[PDB]
């Protein structure tokens, strides 16, 4: 493997964690 | 019975509780609907605690002869706990810092040392998470990276780890865990233990950002995946080969163990993990529901599952035991077959089953072990594993939601961080101070670490904090008043099996537990097992004494919050002078 396979599944849940983290921020935020 | 005056000032009066439900609608949280409040309960009474611990306790002593005295103390010491926190929970409307202070405000001690504990058992669950998800992570390959070994510079060679072990043994202890040889060899850290770390705290952190706002959501899939994957599991392991020898294995336990006061000790102190019971968590979410919620019936249905699902993954567990053992015997079998096959057209081994079920697995080795080898060896094994990560991952994350409940709220009720600054300000700096703090189980000897917390050293607070809520509630606030408050909340006052548990047995019970406890737990000697591949009979088992300075540890992280309890109790009765 060029990349090993388990930082390519780790970057794509990070990166889905992370926006869930912003949007429910930006959410608790926008709830007035 | 015990001398409270001012009592009835502290807590909200029973009349008022009728004008509370439709005038606190802010302020509180509410459960969005009893399914969200069911499922909460249900992932912290059957998560990991339930699921993960049980059945290591089962194989660890015996496969049945565990579960009857686990079964014996549910019901007379864990049933009533589980019903009377649910109640004064729902009855005073507050969390466990507020319950405790206000039935006496000598008991504030009570409240910080369940937060300490739901502190510690959260920061031991999130490092078993984040191996989870390590596993998880490198289930994604046809190949699984743990069903074969590396090589040598010759390209030539297997590893000799490798080989004297094996490729799973190796992929836990050296691909993972890079373990080191001794808990004074710390090493540093493993970077990318760290990055699977960073992903527990992360994904908690999106579930748990605004509470039970959040959490409610979030256990719709984490309280309802486990279950229905573990079925799933059930029936791929009965069918497995020799599982139905594993699953007679269990229903054959040996009763000369039966009588060994450790057996005992595990399974008292197994009720209260299972549970979670002594964390505070429980009692929190029991004060977000209504008044006249029917907590009694609640807490038995909790209970039965909780019963229903430690007997049915121990029977998940043994069916896959059962199969590895039978292909030991089978491999060996077929080895001493192929020795006099290969000398006459003479070294041999002695491999009865019975040798291979009771063949005990030191550590976390079921999950990453015996339950990662038995999935390789099965077809679509990539699918299979990923399954198996995901549930155990849905397992730790609903148990997380109830340990970062009872850290969250009593701080909260410190009000130790500007009232103004929103929660996720506080919810998101506990998990980055936790997230810090576990970076010693990310070192080379982080595991040697994690296995303290499997000591004695895990398990005498949740001991001492269960007594301390009965007594508290029997005693010092009156299991009278208590009934009455009861009767007024859900129609009826507790029937005579209630009365009995709470005033003599359940009470007697702890005692005897925490006493004999310490009689042979304490008294015994902290050993732990090392992988050192320098170690003669090497894939073999090498427990060593742990240092001095352990103990500097043990002391701590049990005796601070047990001395919580009274040393507050004796700030106030000395600031009273
Ligand atoms: O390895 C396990 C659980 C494995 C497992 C659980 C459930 C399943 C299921 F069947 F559900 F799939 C499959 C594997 N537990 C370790 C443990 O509890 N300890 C604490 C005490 N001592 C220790 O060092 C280790
Ligand atoms: C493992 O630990 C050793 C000793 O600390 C270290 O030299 C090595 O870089 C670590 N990494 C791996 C992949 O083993």
């Amino acid at each position: 493997p060029p990349v090993s396979i388990w930082l390519i599944v780790f970057g794509v849940v990070m990166g889905v964690i992370v926006v869930g983290i912003v949007i429910l921020i930006f959410t608790g935020i926008r709830d007035r | 019975v015990l001398p409270n005056p001012g009592l009835d000032a502290r807590i909200p009066s029973l009349a008022e509780l009728e004008t509370i439900e439709q005038e606190e609608a802010s302020s509180r949280p509410k459960w969005d609907n009893k399914a969200q409040y069911m499922l909460t309960c249900l992932g912290f009474c059957v998560g990991l605690g339930n699921v993960w611990r049980f059945p290591y306790l089962c194989q660890s002593h015996g496969g049945g002869a565990f579960m009857i005295p686990f079964l014996i103390l549910l019901v007379l010491e864990g049933i009533p706990l589980l019903y009377l926190e649910f109640a004064i929970g729902q009855r005073l409307r507050r969390g466990s810092l507020g319950v405790w202070s206000s039935i006496h405000p000598a008991l504030k001690g009570l409240g910080l040392a369940s937060m300490l504990t739901s502190f510690m058992v959260g920061l031991y669950y999130n490092t078993i998470i984040s191996w989870i998800m390590w596993y998880l992570f490198n289930s994604f390959q046809e190949p699984l990276p743990w069903s074969d070994c590396p090589l040598n510079e010759n390209q030539t060679g297997y590893v000799d780890e490798c080989a004297r072990s094996s490729p799973v043994d190796y992929f836990w202890y050296r691909e993972t865990l890079n373990i080191s040889t001794s808990i004074s060899d710390s090493g540093s850290i493993q970077w990318w233990m760290l990055l699977c770390l960073a992903c527990a705290w992360s994904v908690l952190y999106m579930c748990t950002i605004r509470g039970i706002e959040t959490t409610g959501k979030a256990v719709y899939i984490t309280s309802t995946l486990p279950y229905v994957v573990l079925t799933i599991f059930l029936i791929r392991g009965l069918t497995l080969k020799g599982a139905t020898n594993g699953i007679v294995f269990l229903f054959t336990p040996n009763v000369t163990e039966l009588a060994q006061p450790d057996t005992w000790l595990d399974a008292g102190a197994q009720v209260f993990f299972s549970f979670s019971l002594a964390f505070g968590g429980l009692i929190s979410f029991s004060s977000y529901n209504s008044v006249h919620n029917n907590c009694e019936k609640d807490s038995v249905i909790v209970s039965i599952i909780n019963g229903f699902t430690s007997v049915y993954v121990a029977i998940v567990v043994y069916s896959v035991i059962g199969f590895r053992a039978t292909q030991r015997y089978d491999d060996c079998f077929s080895t001493n077959i192929l020795t006099l096959i290969n000398g006459f057209d003479l070294v041999f081994q002695t491999c009865d089953i019975n040798a291979f079920l009771s063949e005990a697995v030191e550590g976390t080795g079921l999950a990453f072990i015996v339950f990662t080898e038995a999935i390789t060896k099965m077809p679509l094994s990539p699918l299979w594993s990923v399954l198996f990560f995901i549930m155990l991952f849905c397992l730790g994350l609903s148990s997380m939601f109830g340990n970062m409940e009872g850290v969250v709220v009593p701080l909260q009720d410190l009000r130790v961080i500007p009232p103004k600054w929103p929660k996720e300000v506080l919810t998101g700096l506990i998990c980055l101070g936790t997230f810090l703090i576990g970076f010693i189980f990310t070192l080379n000897s982080g595991q040697y670490w994690l296995s303290l917390l499997d000591s004695y050293a895990g398990s005498i607070p949740l001991l001492i904090i269960a007594f301390c809520e009965m007594f508290s509630v029997v005693y010092v606030y009156g299991v009278d008043r208590f009934n009455k408050d009861i009767e007024f909340m859900i129609g009826h006052k507790p029937n005579i099996f209630w009365q009995v548990t709470w005033r003599v047995v359940s009470p007697l019970l702890m005692l005897i537990i925490f006493l004999f406890f310490f009689v042979v737990e304490v008294s015994q000697e902290l050993t732990y097992s090392i992988w050192d591949p320098g170690y003669e009979e090497f894939p073999k088992s090498q427990k060593i004494s742990y240092p001095n300075w352990v103990y500097v540890v043990v002391v701590i992280v049990a005796g601070v919050p047990s001395l919580t309890i009274p040393g507050y109790a004796i700030y106030k009765l000395i600031r009273n002078h």
